[PDB]
């Protein structure tokens, strides 16, 4: 249940809109650049240069989803966490979506976002040039559209130097993504919490099933087994406690990522410090390592 | 020759009435689908329970005949029917080489059990098994009508026999008259899942062990499984080989020398020897030497024959009768407080017997000494030799006086007292087991080594099951064995060349299951984790390599649609024409909108829509009852429960 | 309810009608502790459960205040397109918004 | 039963089979103010007519 | 006869109040809660047995 | 902290000043058991609050 | 226990024994008792050995007047003077399911 | 006449191979 | 006696049966030579990748110690740890 959750959880959050709109071959739109948060046709990544930086700020444990059996047997000396995981029966099963496929969705909002504009979340895609757009996004917070047409050049530059300066800000080692780790943390020290706690006895001999096998007859040891039996299905079940609850927490920030996607990528909003401070104009998108992070 | 068990032979475990219910159990069953022999009278081998179907038109199968060495000169047991009753006889007779319709013997002298029935196309099925000195008999009966083979289908077995032979059954033979054919199967230990219905008979069942499908079935307890993917048990192999490896001992350990000595020590000044490099096999004892007390302390004693010993001490003393009771753990008394004391955490035996014709003489035999006076207790396995006058205040002083004693009492043995002054001789055998270097082992046989194989092994009594390999450690001369953080044992060291091996679990890798509904058909797909397309259960149909895994049992199609069975990493898997298809997912629909800077887009006219969303609100409202769920209509239990009461108003102030 | 968690039987009449009340009150202790463990992880599972429909009857509490007795302007809140009337309508255990 | 429960059995005088059930059955509330205020109290029964 | 009863110590180590708690379903409920004052509401006793 | 969660007591003194420490090592695990389990229960509680 | 008379695990029923010298002893050495010390593996439970063949250790048949030949019963040495643990003892074992 | 064990006498509290692992003992130590 | 870390291996294992409570030296008629009491204390023992006890912790010298066993580690992040109370 917890893992169809997460799955359900990432579709409700990245699936939104219902066509796939191709990136636009100008990324120059009226002054605005926005060659940095869409795809390149040159690189060989699907995926755009802040989103590269996203994906590089966070470090991964199994980095994939197969581990093969002379592959453990191969590195003894070495004593890999995840070789004993699997050999203690623990397993992480891969998610639906690829990080591609998530990368092609944010860049299909994105491209949507700077050709269509608000309409194609309330139904089809109408067309407008981004000035005119913007002239709506002014006129939306009380500021009449001649303040655009008057000082598009400002603007402009304004907006370009303020992407510099966050792409900037994301090339230096730093703890903008510290909450995206924390996940990725809880999850290893959990099981290998479960690991280290294979190693208590529960009041019985030994914590060796092959030392009661090898010293007593079946008979006094049968009851020495059911300690151990009750011991291992008490932390199995501590463990999915702790698992449902991490889950809890989990569903409610995808629930609260998925409506700001939905009232602030698809469309302006009017409530006070929901998205961003001051008064709001747009939004941008990008794909993390098990999360999103919206400009 | 050959033929198929196709769900054959299925009987009741036990004799305890239960209605619509499903019961999983683990017994010796004959599994599905397995091999049979067909004969249309040699010496068949009985291997832990069979099963026997006749197949008749003239009743030519008569009885059986069950036994080990088939000559005079064991036990067998004959169940015949001689055409008016069935008579049942376990007895010692000649067998003949021929045995047929009437004379199936020559002669019969000790004969232990007789049994007399009263007097009196066709498939006739029977279970025998073997069972702490029982033979369970277990009879079906069903009209066919086919001509060669055995037919398919599912019957139940009733039990009909019971019987206390006590006899070694390791072959039999069938007995006909001078057309037929009889059916010969094997019974393995094995998990079934059976139904009962509401008139509280078997009419289907479910071998957990013949395909993951099965052991689906078995996991969830249920006969019918919703469409889905599911993870099932991890990848297993069963071990193959037997390794044992003990160190290579010739001399015989010496009994004779420590239980056969002319002088043994009084308890006071009671002597230890080192028993290092021999073979202690027990069982020469039994022609000249016994005990009359032996108990011992950390093993069992039926394993002593199976492990090794690391570092074995002998204490010998001689006490009185009524001081045998004192050589324990956790004892007090003049013995246990001033003589020999042992610890708790003792590991080893302590043998005691009498010796009333070598140690005791006439007269008054005064050789043999002990201490009842001291100023503390002693601590375990601690001697006290000196012989110092004793004196209450603690001061010295000169045993001709007031208040100042001798500490050592003497025992007075003769030969006309009675058994609780009689002597007594004492040897205490202790040592450590499975945490050392070992040189004193049993008598087993050792086997050459296995690599890189799934097999059982033995190392110096330390048994197991995995898959041994060379190792890189460097172990220090004084270790054997090295544990991980959680307390396995992963490395050894072989006690004939000293080498260091690694030893490692056998089962690994995730599997999955995709099925549709059970309604739909019996086919599955398998993907396993872990694999590259090999450790798979069987190569069907259709093998390839996707991201998630390898995929076994589904037809890779280059369109792509929605998917209803979401498999993992862009993968899904379908029900189309049947048969299973798996395809890459669709993200959605292709669209092209051309960015232009003077151009734009006008709705001209409109629709109105009407949605609908649902909500949960609530659920059910739910209370327990402890006492009930508990202790139901018990006073006693209720009385037992009387002091957990916070625990279970936590309970219910929660559900409240 | 039929496992034995450790004792010679599951049930309390064998172990009443067998042992004396002596070596049994030691086995009838390990089938309370058992129970008393089922007991409390069904209430703990009980207790996710409820803070999960919670969360969905405080969302449902919201909608119904913002979209039947008013029109919203929040983008996709209430339906595809721009928000005109809600309906609601009664369920088991729960609520249909049209 | 499913619970291990025994329901049934033979009479060992006459072969007729009984069935066994518990004494037990049915919820009971009670309902009071204040202990301050009275002693007394109602109660409800479900599973009673 | 063989009862149930919750008792009630002073500060001077006397018992000065009691319970019998099968005289009345309100006194099983204040042998449940262990408490001798009772708030109101509606509560869950025991089953009728 | 007063349950003797099978054992001869609830009382640590008691099984130390009547057993030798070995009979009691395996009285006082039950104990420990018992008392972990207690504040597993009230670390779930508090988690879920 | 190897050899003559096996019990398993689980037992259910109960063992009586008493001393029995002034019937089944005689002075002299009563010598009608037997008992089995040489077998070339153990007893299962509940399981009885009848058969008196020459035994040899390597397992290979033999004649008994010639080397590493040997019968493989003994017998009891009864008398009325002994020790009593030398002395005979009557064993009724009674089993049972319940 | 009075100094100091800093960190002196450490010793092997068993006979069983360990490697890359924390252990955690209670004995009679310095 | 100089300062640093040694690891130190079994040799005797001696059946003796003796009550110890005194010694003494034995010397030849420059050397020094040193005598410490060992105590029941919890220990906590690194070993290598070769097998080899190579840095310990005390768990009863300071209250650093006490947080390093309380968690299993030789390395303490940044902050501020509840420790056991006050004995
Ligand atoms: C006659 C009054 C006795 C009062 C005793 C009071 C409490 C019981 C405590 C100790 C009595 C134990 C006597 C055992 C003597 C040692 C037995 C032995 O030789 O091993
Ligand atoms: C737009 O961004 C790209 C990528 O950083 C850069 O190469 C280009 O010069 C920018 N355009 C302007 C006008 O600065
Ligand atoms: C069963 O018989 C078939 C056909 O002879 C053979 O291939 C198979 O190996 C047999 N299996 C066993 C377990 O004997
Ligand atoms: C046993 O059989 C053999 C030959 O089969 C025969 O020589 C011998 O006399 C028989 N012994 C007995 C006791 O019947
Ligand atoms: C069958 O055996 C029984 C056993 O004594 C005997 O009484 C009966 O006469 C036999 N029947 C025939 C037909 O020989
Ligand atoms: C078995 O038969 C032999 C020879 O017939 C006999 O000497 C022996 O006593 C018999 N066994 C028993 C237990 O009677
Ligand atoms: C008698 O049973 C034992 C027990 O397994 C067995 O080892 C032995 O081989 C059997 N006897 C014969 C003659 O097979
Ligand atoms: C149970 O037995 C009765 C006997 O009359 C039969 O009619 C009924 O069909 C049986 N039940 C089932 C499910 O077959
Ligand atoms: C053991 O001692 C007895 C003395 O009673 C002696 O008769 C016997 O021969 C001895 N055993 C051996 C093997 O010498
Ligand atoms: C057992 O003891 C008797 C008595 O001396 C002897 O004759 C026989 O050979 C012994 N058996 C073995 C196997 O040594
Ligand atoms: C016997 O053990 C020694 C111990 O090292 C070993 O060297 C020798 O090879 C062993 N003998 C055989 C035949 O393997
Ligand atoms: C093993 O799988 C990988 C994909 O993860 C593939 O690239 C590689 O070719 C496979 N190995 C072989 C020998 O084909
Ligand atoms: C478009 O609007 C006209 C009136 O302006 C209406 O008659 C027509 O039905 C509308 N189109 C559709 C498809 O309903
Ligand atoms: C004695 O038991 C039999 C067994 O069926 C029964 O028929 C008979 O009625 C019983 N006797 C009495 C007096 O009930
Ligand atoms: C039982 O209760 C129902 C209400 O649930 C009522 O309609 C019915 O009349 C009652 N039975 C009798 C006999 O009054
Ligand atoms: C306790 O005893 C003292 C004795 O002087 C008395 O004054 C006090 O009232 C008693 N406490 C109560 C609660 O009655
Ligand atoms: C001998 O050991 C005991 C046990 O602690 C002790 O009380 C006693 O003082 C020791 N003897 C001497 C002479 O110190
Ligand atoms: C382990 O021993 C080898 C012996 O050659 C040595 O080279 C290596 O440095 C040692 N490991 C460590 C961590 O010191």
């Amino acid at each position: 249940g917890i893992a169809a959750e997460q799955d359900r959880n990432t579709r409700e959050v990245f699936a939104q809109v219902k066509q796939m709109y191709k990136t636009p071959t100008l990324k120059y739109f009226g002054g605005f650049n926005f060659s940095q948060i869409l795809p390149d046709p040159l690189k060989p990544t699907k995926r755009s240069f802040i989103e590269d930086l996203l994906f590089n700020k966070v470090t991964l444990a199994d980095a994939g989803f197969m581990k093969q059996y002379g592959e453990c047997l191969g590195d003894i000396n070495a004593r890999d966490l995840i070789c004993a995981q699997k050999f203690n029966g623990l397993t992480v099963l891969p998610p639906l979506l690829t990080d591609d496929m998530i990368a092609a969705y944010t860049a299909a909002l994105v491209s949507g976002t700077a050709t269509a504009g608000w309409t194609f979340g309330a139904g089809a895609a109408l067309q407008i040039p981004f000035a005119m757009q913007m002239a709506y996004r002014f006129n939306g917070i009380g500021v009449t559209q001649n303040v655009l047409y008057e000082n598009q050049k400002q603007i402009a530059n304004q907006f370009n130097k303020a992407i510099s300066q966050i792409q900037e800000s994301l090339t230096t080692t730093s703890t903008a993504l510290g909450k995206l780790q924390d996940v990725v943390n809880q999850n290893a020290q959990a099981l290998n919490t479960l690991v280290k706690q294979l190693s208590s006895n529960f009041g019985a001999i030994s914590s060796v099933l092959n030392d009661i096998l090898s010293r007593l007859d079946k008979c006094e040891a049968e009851v020495q087994i059911d300690r151990l039996i009750t011991g291992r299905l008490q932390s199995l079940q501590t463990y999915v406690t702790q698992q449902l609850i991490r889950a809890a927490e989990i569903r409610a920030s995808a629930n609260l990522a998925a409506t700001k996607m939905s009232e602030c990528v698809l469309g302006q909003s009017k409530r006070v410090d929901f998205c961003g401070k001051g008064y709001h104009l747009m939004s941008f998108p990008q794909a993390a390592p098990h999360g999103v992070v919206f400009l | 020759t050959q033929h198929t068990s196709s769900m054959r032979g299925v009987y009741y475990p036990d004799e305890i009435f239960r209605s619509d219910t499903l019961y999983l159990t683990q017994d010796l069953f004959l599994p599905f689908y397995s091999n049979v022999t067909g004969f249309h009278n040699p010496v068949i081998p009985f291997k832990d329970g069979i099963y026997f179907a006749a197949t008749e038109k003239s009743n030519v199968v008569r009885g059986w005949v069950f036994g080990s060495t088939m000559n005079n000169k064991s036990q067998s047991v004959i169940i015949i029917n001689n055409s008016t009753n069935v008579v049942i006889r376990a007895c010692n007779f000649e067998l003949c080489d021929n045995p047929f319709f009437t004379m199936i013997f020559d002669n019969a002298f000790n004969c232990t059990f007789e049994y007399i029935s009263d007097a009196f196309k066709h498939l006739r099925e029977f279970v025998f098994k073997n069972k702490d000195g029982f033979l369970y008999v277990y009879k079906g009966y069903q009209p066919i009508d086919v001509v060669r083979d055995l037919p398919s289908g599912f019957n139940t077995l009733k039990p009909i026999f019971k019987l206390p032979l006590g006899i070694n059954i390791t072959n039999f033979r069938a007995i006909l008259t001078a057309a037929a054919a009889y059916f010969v199967g094997y019974l393995k230990p094995t998990t079934f899942m059976l139904k009962y219905d509401e008139n509280g008979t078997i009419t289907d069942a479910v071998d957990c062990s013949q395909n993951p499908l099965a052991e689906l079935k078995c996991s969830v307890k249920s006969f019918e499984i919703d469409k889905g993917i599911y993870q099932t048990s991890n990848f297993r192999v069963v071990p193959s080989g037997d390794v044992v490896r003990f160190p290579n001992i010739t001399n015989l350990c010496p009994f004779g020398e420590v239980f056969n000595a002319t002088k043994f020590p009084s308890v006071y000044a009671w002597e230890r020897k080192k028993i290092s490099n021999c073979v202690a096999d027990y069982s020469v004892l039994y022609n000249s030497t016994f005990f009359s007390t032996f108990k011992c302390y950390g093993v069992s004693a039926t394993k002593l024959n199976d492990l090794c010993f690391s570092n074995v001490y002998a204490d010998s003393f001689v006490v009185k009768g009524d001081d045998v009771r004192q050589i324990a753990p956790g004892q007090t008394g003049v013995i246990a407080d001033y003589n020999y004391k042992l610890p708790c955490d003792f590991m080893g035996c302590v043998l005691a017997w009498n010796t009333r014709n070598i140690d005791a003489t006439s007269t008054g035999n005064y050789n043999y000494k002990y201490r009842y006076l001291r100023h503390g207790k002693l601590r375990p396995f601690e001697r006290d030799i000196s012989n110092v006058p004793f004196s209450p205040d603690g001061k010295p002083c000169t045993p001709p006086a007031l208040n100042c004693y001798w500490p050592l009492n003497d025992y007075g043995f003769y030969t006309t007292t009675g058994i609780g002054y009689q002597p007594y001789r004492v040897v205490v055998l202790s040592f450590e087991l499975l945490n050392a270097p070992a040189t004193v082992c049993g008598p087993k046989l050792s086997t050459d080594l296995i690599k890189n194989q799934c097999v059982n092994f033995n190392f110096n009594g330390l048994t197991g099951t995995g898959v041994l390999t060379p190792s890189s450690k460097r172990f220090q001369p004084f270790q054997q064995f090295g544990r991980d953080v959680s307390d396995f044992t992963d490395s050894v060291r072989d006690p004939k060349t000293s080498e260091i091996l690694d030893i490692s679990p056998c089962s690994f890798g995730g599997v999955s299951v995709i099925t549709p509904g059970t309604n739909a058909s019996s086919e599955v797909a398998v993907l396993y984790q872990d694999v590259n397309c090999w450790r798979i259960y069987s190569t069907g149909n259709n093998v390839f390599q996707t991201q998630a895994g390898c995929l076994i049992g589904a037809e890779h199609v280059d369109t792509s649609y929605e998917c209803d069975i979401p498999i993992g990493a862009g993968i899904c898997a379908s029900y189309h024409t049947k048969s299973i298809v798996a395809y890459t997912m669709s993200l959605g629909a292709d669209s092209s909108i051309a960015y232009s800077n003077n151009t734009i887009a006008i709705p001209t006219n409109f629709s109105i829509s009407i949605t609908t969303e649902v909500m949960p609100v609530s659920m059910a409202k739910t209370s327990v009852d402890c006492n009930m769920y508990i202790c139901g209509d018990s006073t006693e239990c209720a009385n037992l429960l009387l002091q957990y009461g916070s625990f279970c108003t936590q309970l219910n102030r929660a559900l409240s």
